C-alpha cells in the first residue's frame, strides 16, 4: 500500500526554464520499480523515464529521472511548448500505483479577467427553471473566486463552475460559473449580482442585473 | 510497430456488468505483463488491476476498489486481454487503457560492423468509454446568453450522454470562442457553457448562431443569439 504524492499540484514555468518535478513514497520503491509519464490532453500517457534513471526510446535528452529510495525526481532542461502537460511518477515494485500528478503550465503575466453576466432566458424560464450565467474571461493566474449575491444574499450550493484548459493561444483560463434557481425563487428576487476576486483586479469586481430590465 | 487496441466500452446502468478486450500485436503476448489503468473525467491515472505473464504464471492483481467485482483474464492464443466489469458503480466511468512494456529489437551495420539491440517499448492502446448512470438518453435545450468588447454565448442543459459539439455561425467564427467543459448535475444529466467575445459594434451588424449537435440523440440546434 506504498502511497505516492506529487509537489505541486501545478508547477507555473516559462518556456525555456527548468523544471523540477517531486513523487514520493510513503515507504521505499527500488531503482528499478519507478517510472515517469507525460499525458497531454486527449492523448494516451507516454512512457519517459523507466527505472528511475533510463530515458526511453524515442524520448529528448533534456528528460532526466534521478532518486532512490522514497525521493525522486523528474528534470526537464529546457521546457519546450509540447512539454507544458500532466506528469505522473508510477511504482511497480510491490505497489502499482500512479502519483496524483503535476501540470505545468505556461507563466504568463497576470491578466485581470473580464467579467460578464447573463440572466435566463425568457424560453428557459417558461419551462419553470433559471439559470444565470457568469463568465470570467481570459485571466491569469487560474486562481479566481466568483461569488454569487442574490439581494445582497450570499448564496451557497446552488453554483457549479467550469475552467478551460490552459489557452494554448494567449496561456489563458477561462471560467463560467452557473447559478441555478426554480422559476419560485428567481422571480421572488432584483439584484442578481457576480463578484469576482482575482489577483489582477485590486478590488473585488461585480457584474450584476435587475430581474426587471 | 507494437499497438493496442482497446473496446467494449459503452453505456451501463449502476450495477450492470461490461466485458473489455483488449488486442495487441507485434509482440509474443504470452510474455507480456498486461495491465488496465482508467482515468475518471478531469482526473488522474488510476491503476485498476494487472495479470503477470502466461510464462511466469499469469497471477493477477487488483485495485481495492474493483476487487471482488472486475476479473481480469487472458486469450494468448488471441493477443487478447479481458477485463469483466460486475457490479458497476458510477464512480468506475471513465476512459479505460490497455498497456505493457514490451521488448523490441534495433538492428544497424557499418561498413565495418553490424550491432544487435533491444529495447523497451511502452505502449497504450487509444482507451474505451465506460459511462455507468442511471440517466436516460436526451438532447440538450439550447438558451441563448444575450449580450449588451461584448460577450455573447448559449447555454447546453440537460443533456445525456457525452459529447456535444459546438460551432459557431458554422464553423466562421472561432476566435475569441470558449466551450467550457460540461459539469455533471444532481439529475445526472450534463450542462455546459459556449461563449464568445466580439466587437461590441458588431451586436447590431452582425447574428451569431451558435450550432449545436448532439449524436447520441440526433438533435440538432441552430440557436440564434440576440441582443
Amino acid at each position: 500500500e506504498i502511497v505516492l504524492t506529487q509537489s505541486p499540484g501545478t508547477l507555473s514555468l516559462s518556456p525555456g526554464d527548468r523544471a523540477t518535478l517531486s513523487c514520493r513514497a510513503t515507504q521505499s520503491v527500488g531503482g528499478d520499480y519507478f517510472a515517469w509519464y507525460q499525458q497531454r490532453p486527449g492523448q494516451s500517457p507516454r512512457l519517459l523515464i523507466y527505472g528511475t534513471s533510463r530515458r526511453a526510446a524515442g524520448i529528448p535528452d533534456r528528460f532526466s529521472g534521478s532518486g532512490s529510495g522514497t525521493d525522486f525526481t523528474l528534470t526537464i532542461d529546457r521546457l519546450e511548448p509540447e512539454d507544458f502537460a500532466v506528469y505522473y511518477c508510477r511504482q511497480y515494485e510491490t505497489s502499482f500505483t500512479f502519483g496524483p500528478g503535476t501540470k505545468v503550465d505556461i507563466k504568463r503575466t497576470v491578466a485581470a479577467p473580464s467579467v460578464f453576466i447573463f440572466p435566463p432566458s425568457d424560453e428557459q424560464l417558461k419551462s419553470g427553471t433559471a439559470s444565470v450565467v457568469c463568465l470570467l474571461n481570459n485571466f491569469y493566474p487560474r486562481e479566481a473566486k466568483v461569488q454569487w449575491k442574490v439581494d445582497n444574499a450570499l448564496q451557497s450550493g446552488n453554483s457549479q463552475e467550469s475552467v478551460t484548459e490552459q489557452d494554448s493561444k494567449d496561456s489563458t483560463y477561462s471560467l463560467s460559473s452557473t447559478l441555478t434557481l426554480s422559476k419560485a425563487d428567481y422571480e421572488k428576487h432584483k439584484v442578481y449580482a457576480c463578484e469576482v476576486t482575482h489577483q489582477g483586479l485590486s478590488s473585488p469586481v461585480t457584474k450584476s442585473f435587475n430581474r426587471g430590465e | 510497430e507494437v499497438q493496442l487496441v482497446e473496446s467494449g466500452g459503452g453505456l451501463v446502468k449502476p450495477g450492470g456488468s461490461l466485458r473489455l478486450a483488449c488486442v495487441g500485436s507485434e509482440f509474443t503476448f504470452s510474455e507480456a505483463w498486461m495491465t488496465w489503468v482508467r482515468q475518471a473525467p478531469g482526473k488522474g491515472l488510476e491503476w485498476v488491476g494487472h495479470m503477470r505473464p502466461t510464462t511466469e504464471g499469469g497471477a493477477k492483481d487488483y485495485a481495492a476498489a474493483v476487487r471482488g467485482r472486475f476479473t481480469i483474464a487472458r486469450d494468448d492464443s488471441k493477443s487478447t486481454l479481458y477485463l469483466q466489469m460486475n457490479s458497476l458503480k458510477i464512480e468506475d466511468t471513465g476512459v479505460y487503457y490497455c498497456m505493457t512494456g514490451v521488448e523490441r529489437g534495433d538492428f544497424w551495420s557499418d561498413d565495418y560492423s553490424q550491432h544487435y539491440n533491444t529495447y523497451l517499448i511502452d505502449v497504450w492502446g487509444k482507451g474505451t468509454t465506460v459511462t455507468v448512470s442511471s440517466a436516460s438518453t436526451k438532447g440538450p435545450s439550447v438558451f441563448p446568453l444575450a449580450p449588451s468588447t461584448a460577450a455573447l454565448g448559449c447555454l447546453v442543459k440537460d443533456y445525456f450522454p457525452e459529447p456535444v459539439t459546438v460551432s459557431w455561425n458554422s464553423g466562421a467564427l472561432t476566435s475569441g470562442v470558449h466551450t467550457f467543459p460540461a459539469v455533471l448535475q444532481s439529475s445526472g444529466l450534463y450542462s455546459l457553457s459556449s461563449v464568445v467575445t466580439v466587437p461590441s459594434s458588431s451586436l447590431g451588424t452582425q447574428t451569431y448562431i451558435c450550432n449545436v449537435n448532439h449524436k447520441p440523440s440526433n438533435t440538432k440546434v441552430d440557436k440564434r443569439v440576440e441582443p
